[PDB]
RNA sequence: AAUAGGUUUGGUCCUAGCCUUUCUAUUAGCUCUUAGUAAGAUUACACAUGCAAGCAUCCCCGUUCCAGUGAGUUCACCCUCUAAAUCACCACGAUCAAAAGGGACAAGCAUCAAGCACGCAGCAAUGCAGCUCAAAACGCUUAGCCUAGCCACACCCCCACGGGAAACAGCAGUGAUUAACCUUUAGCAAUAAACGAAAGUUUAACUAAGCUAUACUAACCCCAGGGUUGGUCAAUUUCGUGCCAGCCACCGCGGUCACAC
RNA sequence: CCCCACUAUGCUUAGCCCUAAACCUCAACAGUUAAAUCAACAAAACUGCUCGCCAGAACACUACGAGCCACAGCUUAAAACUCAAAGGACCUGGCGGUGCUUCAUAUCCCUCUAGAGGAGCCUGUUCUGUAAUCGAUAAACCCCGAUCAACCUCACCACCUCUUGCUCAGCCUAUAUACCGCCAUCUUCAGCAAACCCUGAUGAAGGCUACAAAGUAAGCGCAAGUACCCACGUAAAGACGUUAGGUCAAGGUGUAGCCC
RNA sequence: AGUAAACUGAGAGUAGAGUGCUUAGUUGAACAGGGCCCUGAAGCGCGUACACACCGCCCGUCACCCUCCUCAAGAGGAGACAAGUCGUAACAUGGUAAGUGUACUGGAAAGUGCACUUGGACGAACC
């Protein structure tokens, strides 16, 4: 098939490229400022107004001093990928460090493999952090690196001045330069589908304007560009490279990550054809193995995914995807999709007896009606680590009960007698209980010299022709099994048990 | 298949959108159908399988083309 | 169903069903160069946003129209009577057309056969006990129709004081849903409507554009794909397969020499 | 099913039940035999008028609803899933524990003679066994391919050896369900059939009566001739076909398969 | 009928090998009459749901799977799938002719009683 497909431009030529504001992303471990340092910077409070006080979105933001893109990553271990995605677009990486963790330590490698700058912050102000960092390949100015460290104090506002300094001197270094003109070069930030805009993307543009009607493909997505906005939802007439906006006018939801290019017209879609025909053919080459495979030779939770963007589902998924308790119970995906519940997810978890997490998306009174006349359940988090422990109890409550074994008395074996009871011949064992007590309710299991030879219940306790439910220590009972298999020996002991059903919990650990 | 033909009729079992479970026959050599995957099922009864009136359409949504 | 054809059987004749051949429409697969024109959500489910009703020396008039949808459904047609409206004003009338009265008026089901007051007389009091119906009453289900267009609805409670609640079945657009999916264009320059005495103003009506092989028309120096090839039915060489993989609208093919994969 | 005994029941009276292959499966009335009579069979073809009924098979004399003195009932009576048929009447053949008649001439029975099945042995086969063939294997296999295996024969097994090899290679490798070649069998039959013609309304099909009524028939077979001792008898002969009958191991050969 | 029976000899093939095969001869019988009852054949018919043709076809009960329907989800029914099992009910006078209504009975097709039908036959002069 001849290949239709549109490929990024060659480089810029230097008369061409025109200076351009830094995008800048700030990256660290959960709770370590960054919501509240942008908030300093953005003269706005939105840290205060969240669900639980955790960043589950990556979100650009073009804050006035200069003009710069912040884009504010997640710090938890969740979203890996949404930092690996602001590294991948991001020119300026400021890792906040509050006075090294494990995700700290993850977007230094991320900021490693897409070779940007970073700045240190030291929020809540340090000496230490650098020496650490050392070890990590983060050297400061006072260590000869090239790494500019600065002490902060976000909460107070202390020395952010200075931060913003450094940011636009490291910025004025890297001398930033991008067409501003031609067909249009961006990266999706995040995807997502508003009831009233349809689906909208949040993306940055890296080259040429971006301007109404401009056709667009991401992926095996394409747009006629509707509307551009802001944060604000203000419209703008322009986006120039280095400038955060929410485009719609989609025909479908591109993944977060994808690249955008502008096309001369519509007739956009053979692109988005041919880019469709190659994935096609990629797992076509892919089900022929399997296929040939098979032609050579001739406890289960189903899971509803819907989330609010398409970032915050890739997170989930792959929190899923890092099941490993198969074995004990099978985590099966039925479907993952972006938006609130709606009628085909509720079906395909009444088809399949799943369950619907829904992230950041809501049910209406008609969806939760038709779950309860159905029997879905429909479970509704707004923070990740809610939802992953409420998937942790469905997974333990798949699991079966777990019997404990407590020990509950001894005995061993005297004698044997043959008791002939209704023209039957009963074999009878003598035992003399040595440690705890017997009890005819509580299991009994069989023990010839360490091997186990019987696990049942006794058909009859009897003690000097008295029938007696709890035998003493010390005290003589004849033992009859249910068993007539079961031969009784001079030797033998006799080991009595209490069972009791325990919850399990599921092994699977999302860190 | 029913008498005198003999095969092994690659067949799935799929809720449509109006709610109903109906056995689908899957046309063309080899196919990569799983669990919890969407398919788009036309008229056209298989001949030689009794109470299969539907047919798996190749090439859209998750039932790729046939691999040459 | 026709100029008919294949198919019951060891075979023939008859009856009969099913399918084929033809013409459209929608969707799907594969494919697709241009121009003109026509047509264009699946859904009476929910709607972000922007616009869609002004004019005018103040009062008035219009916003009751146009535009939309097909949920509901023998309010549509003919006759009689006569409102509102136009003919400046009466027209001692014409045109147009409400309400009221009479008649006519879709499909399936009789395993819907009885309805239960459905009639008449009298000025009235009141009296008679009747009225409809197998020539389909009563009832249930389905459906917009008889297309220069007409009927019905306008978020629901048939209505809309009121209540539920805060309404795109106006245009552009969106969510959900479906196999089904047009631009968040411009102008009042033409016509139509509203207003004014008028120059004129307003109009998502409309006009001129945008997208789409849904259709028709026409063309291209280069640019062609889709289906089919056992019979019906136009058209197969060689390999591989070996009742397996697979194909078929019907009859059927495939078990080592396959015109059927 | 056959025999014996006995009851409900068959009968009477009074109510019910309301069904039948309740069929003469042929509606009532009026009329025609004119023709264009007429699918087939049946009990000829029709016309006018009216009523009742029917519209692929099966589901289905069913379910539900309704009505009934009926309570395992009767009447009316569907639908879903399924199939490409179901069905009616015929033609030819086979078959019948099918009728009538005539026969069987080593023959069906009663009969006549000698045997087999019981014993030992020879030999073949099945089964078992072995490292150790193959094929026939109901009549129509079983002293059969063999008028013939100690080595050879030999195609089997074990071990060893050779690679353009006795052969302008070879294979007893698979397929007798691709065949030729030679045969078994009905056959201890007498039919097969070219080319015509006629009947069936020009259907599959059928085609004889001698005081004759649609058959004629070349040819094959029977028969006749021929061999042995006759003209008798015995041989030989014995068509088309049947059993995908036997043989790929007499030989040849299609296809497929091996070539240190 | 020079048949059966008994006895003797020779040939083929082998280097040798059969109680085997082929062949010649010798002695040499008994019954041969009744019957259509049994098994078949022919002539004329009759029936036929078989047609690779009675070694045919075919019916019902007792498992699994699939679709649909009626249901107090357990179950029943129908159809397909088609097995195995128990019989052989129907198609020929199907071996008890078949069938309708109805009643009773039975593992199952089905059996029997009563009346009805030919969608059976009775062989079609006398004998
Ligand atoms: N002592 C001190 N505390 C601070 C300072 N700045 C911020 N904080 C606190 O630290 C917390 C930081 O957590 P977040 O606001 O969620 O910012 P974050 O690091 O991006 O956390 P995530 O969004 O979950 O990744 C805030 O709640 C502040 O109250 C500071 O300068 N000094
Ligand atoms: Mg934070
Ligand atoms: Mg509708
Ligand atoms: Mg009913
Ligand atoms: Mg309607
Ligand atoms: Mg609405
Ligand atoms: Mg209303
Ligand atoms: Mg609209
Ligand atoms: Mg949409
Ligand atoms: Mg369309
Ligand atoms: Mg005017
Ligand atoms: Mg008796
Ligand atoms: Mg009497
Ligand atoms: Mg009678
Ligand atoms: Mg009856
Ligand atoms: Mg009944
Ligand atoms: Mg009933
Ligand atoms: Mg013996
Ligand atoms: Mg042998
Ligand atoms: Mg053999
Ligand atoms: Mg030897
Ligand atoms: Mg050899
Ligand atoms: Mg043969
Ligand atoms: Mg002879
Ligand atoms: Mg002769
Ligand atoms: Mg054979
Ligand atoms: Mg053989
Ligand atoms: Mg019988
Ligand atoms: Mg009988
Ligand atoms: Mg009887
Ligand atoms: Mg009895």
């Amino acid at each position: 098939r001849k290949n239709k497909d549109a490929v990024r431009r060659p480089q810029a030529d230097p008369a061409l490229l025109t200076p351009r504001s830094p995008v800048v992303t700030i990256m660290g471990h959960v709770d370590h400022g960054k919501t509240t340092l942008l908030d300093k910077f953005r003269k706005t409070q939105v840290a205060a107004v969240e669900t639980g006080g955790i960043t589950q979105h990556i979100g650009a933001f073009l804050v006035s001093l200069e003009k710069i893109t912040f884009l504010d990553t997640p710090g938890h271990a969740a979203f890996s990928a949404m930092r690996a995605r602001g590294a991948q677009v991001t020119d300026i990486v400021v890792l906040v460090v509050a006075a090294v963790m494990k995700q700290t330590v993850e977007s230094i490698q991320h900021a490693k493999d897409a070779q940007v700058p970073i700045i240190l912050a030291v929020n809540k102000c340090p000496e230490k952090v650098k020496k650490e960092l050392l070890a990590y390949d983060v050297v400061c100015e006072d260590y000869g690196g090239d790494v500019q460290a600065v002490p902060v104090s976000a909460l107070t506002g202390d020395n952010l001045m200075a931060l913003a300094e450094a940011t636009v001197a490291l910025a004025e270094m890297l001398e930033l330069k991008a067409d501003p003109n031609g067909p249009v070069e961006g990266t999706v930030i995040e995807s997502f589908t508003d009831k009233g805009r349809g689906l909208v993307t949040t993306a940055i543009i890296q080259r040429g304007t971006l301007r109404k009607g401009s056709v667009l493909v991401a992926g095996k997505c394409w747009a006629k560009v509707r509307l551009m906005f802001d944060e604000n939802g203000k419209t703008i007439d322009e986006a120039y490279p280095s400038m955060p906006v929410g485009i719609t006018g989609w025909r479908d939801l591109p993944s977060a990550g994808e690249e955008i290019l502008e096309v001369e017209s519509e007739p956009a879609r053979e692109v988005v054809d041919w880019r469709k025909y190659e994935q096609e053919q990629e797992k076509g080459q892919e089900d022929l193995k399997i296929i040939e495979e098979k032609r050579k030779e001739h406890n289960v939770l189903s899971v509803i995914i819907k989330g609010d963007v398409d970032g915050s589902v890739e997170a989930i998924l792959n929190i899923i995807d890092t099941y490993d308790a198969s074995h004990e119970c099978e985590l099966e995906l039925v479907h993952f999709g972006v938006g609130d519940v709606s009628a085909n997810d509720v079906n395909l978890a009444e088809t399949f007896d799943g369950v619907i997490y829904g992230f950041n998306v809501n049910a209406g009174n008609v969806i939760q009606q038709s779950a309860a006349k159905k029997g879905v359940k429909i479970k509704l988090h707004k923070i990740i680590y809610r939802l992953v422990e409420d998937l942790q109890e469905e997974l333990s409550s798949r699991l079966p009960c777990a019997v404990e074994e407590h020990p509950v008395g001894e005995a061993s074996i005297l004698a044997t007698f043959s008791v002939t009871e209704g023209k039957k011949k009963v074999p009878v064992a003598g035992c003399r209980v040595q440690k705890g007590q017997l009890e005819k309710q509580k299991k009994f299991k069989l023990t010839r010299n360490g091997h186990v030879i019987w696990k049942g219940s006794l058909t009859s306790l009897k003690h000097h022709k008295d029938d007696i439910s709890i035998v003493k220590t010390g005290m003589d009972c004849g033992l009859s099994l249910d068993e007539d298999n079961m031969e009784f020996q001079v030797g033998d002991r006799i080991v009595c048990y209490e069972e009791k059903q325990i919850q399990a919990k599921t092994s699977w650990d999302p860190g | 298949p029913k008498k005198p033909n003999s095969a092994n009729r690659k067949c799935c079992r799929v809720r449509l959108s109006t709610g109903r479970e109906a056995v689908c026959f899957i046309p063309g050599e080899g196919h990569t159908l799983q669990e919890h995957q969407i398919v788009l099922v036309e008229g056209g009864r298989t001949q030689d399988l009794p109470g299969v009136k539907l047919t798996v359409v190749r090439g859209k949504y998750d039932c790729g083309h046939v691999q040459k």
